[PDB]
């Protein structure tokens, strides 16, 4: 199918970065797409084959290169807050067009801003178990920024899916500030057995997008780097 | 002026009920026309290719297209809470090679709640946080959960989950503030909640 790299990026305002779309489908058209909240897709470029590329809706500020059929560059020179939004790659036969999975990027003035998610995980209440013979724990990953995080539940080793339910979108911690911080909160409900047997090993998995290691960092607190932050439970009786 | 037109929604629609989208677009000349689905944070996938007037299925989906009234339409027949997604129309106009996107349609498939048990229950942290969590659960589909207007006090939409094992789905929201006016009985008030909402102790 279509792979984009990379999945995330921070870039301060004026730095550069490059967007790969790869697909061995032998689809000779490539197209590169911006998604921003309450709009259609907007294309930025589009290539009809092997070293052409043309202009879609929204090319301003993008440079794309069509090296091989297989192949789609998407270059960003000088990043401006705007260029934040989520960039899709696609790829048809002829019309129908498969999508890569996205990029999220985020531009910032200032990098001091992005901070990694603290994650805790709170067990369920008695009165739950009592009164339903259930017992829903929940994780909360919060002052989180910018909303680049993957939650996953494992149970005894394993990702579940099953009793999970996990915000679609995360909340601000202050809606006000426009680079207000975030918290997105899951749960996953188990039977009061399967709880209060302590054989059972509960942990959220918070998987955070933020600087590269390569990023200058001078501040006291830790870098906040791509990182996953974990909070763990056990069963009891 | 818009060139593919879709209702933002969100359209709610019962769990088993026919889920009804629909898709206006102005070139008369267009000739592909496309549904796909988009879960949050995730990337569109292909649900229908149309071409000819009339039906086309391809399990539960049903695509729909008239050029004569410019419309084209999906039906998710036995819709399920994991339909629920952002449905984009896409339409490749007159002499166009790539396709032009509507703004998507957002579908809620709300469970059906067959003893609602409706309750606000407190969570204590497994490890130390200054959080207080309140969680309110096992309400009917109806009930609809507000943000607070109380500074410091968070509250999560609600949010379905499915315990397929015992072929048992249910809603709840999450609460939480470290504030020490925040109590379980007090953290949903900004939402319109059943009396016979349990709060124990
Ligand atoms: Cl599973």
């Amino acid at each position: 199918g279509v792979t984009q790299t990379p999945k995330f990026r921070v870039l301060k305002t004026g730095q550069s970065m490059t967007l790969l779309c790869a697909q061995d489908m032998n689809h000779e058209y490539m197209y590169w797409y911006r998604q921003d909240p309450g709009m259609g897709l907007r294309l930025i470029h589009y290539s009809v084959g092997e070293g052409t590329t043309a202009k879609g809706e929204v090319p301003d500020g993008y440079n794309v290169s069509r090296l091989k059929k297989q192949n789609f560059l998407l270059g960003l020179e000088s990043a401006a807050p705007s260029q934040t939004s989520v960039y899709f790659c696609a790829s048809s036969f002829t019309d129908t067009q498969y999508f890569g999975p996205g990029t999220r990027l985020t531009v910032l003035e200032d990098l001091k801003n992005v901070f990694p998610p603290e994650v805790a995980v709170f067990e369920p209440s008695e009165a739950e178990i009592s009164h339903t013979q259930k017992a829903t724990l929940v994780c909360l990953a919060t002052g989180f920024y910018p909303d680049h995080v993957e939650l996953s539940w494992w149970v005894n080793g394993k990702e579940v899916h099953s009793g999970v339910c996990t915000d679609p979108q995360p909340l601000k911690e202050q809606p006000a500030l426009n680079d207000s911080r975030y918290a997105l909160s899951s749960r996953l409900r188990v039977s009061a057995t399967f709880w209060q047997d302590p054989r059972n090993h509960f942990r959220c998995q918070v998987q955070f997008y933020g600087l590269s290691e390569n990023d200058e960092w001078t501040q006291d607190r830790a870098k906040p780097v791509t990182q996953i932050v974990s909070a763990e439970a056990w069963g009891r009786a | 002026q818009k060139e593919v037109e879709q209702n933002s929604g969100p359209l709610s629609v019962p769990e088993g009920a026919i889920a009804s989208l629909n898709c206006t677009y102005s070139d008369r000349g267009s000739q592909s026309f496309f549904w796909y689905r988009q879960y949050s944070g995730k990337s569109p996938e292909l649900i229908m290719s149309i071409y000819s007037n009339g039906d086309k299925e391809d399990g539960r989906f049903t695509a729909q297209l008239n050029k004569a009234s410019q419309y084209v339409s999906l039906l998710i027949r036995d819709s399920q809470p994991s339909d629920s997604a952002t449905y984009l129309c896409a339409v490749r106009g007159t002499g166009r090679r790539a396709l032009t996107f509507g703004s998507g349609t957002r579908l809620q498939v709300q469970p059906n709640i067959q003893n609602p048990d409706p309750a606000v229950y407190q969570l204590r942290d497994s490890k130390s946080s200054d959080k207080s969590v309140c969680l309110f659960t096992d309400f009917d589909s109806q009930t609809n959960v507000s943000q607070s207007k109380d500074s410091d006090v968070y509250i999560t939409d609600k949010c379905v989950l499915d315990m397929r094992s015992m072929d048992f789905k249910s809603n709840s929201a999450v609460a939480w503030s470290n504030k020490s006016d925040f109590a379980c009985a007090n953290a949903f008030n900004n939402s319109i909640i059943p009396e016979d909402t349990f709060f124990p102790s």
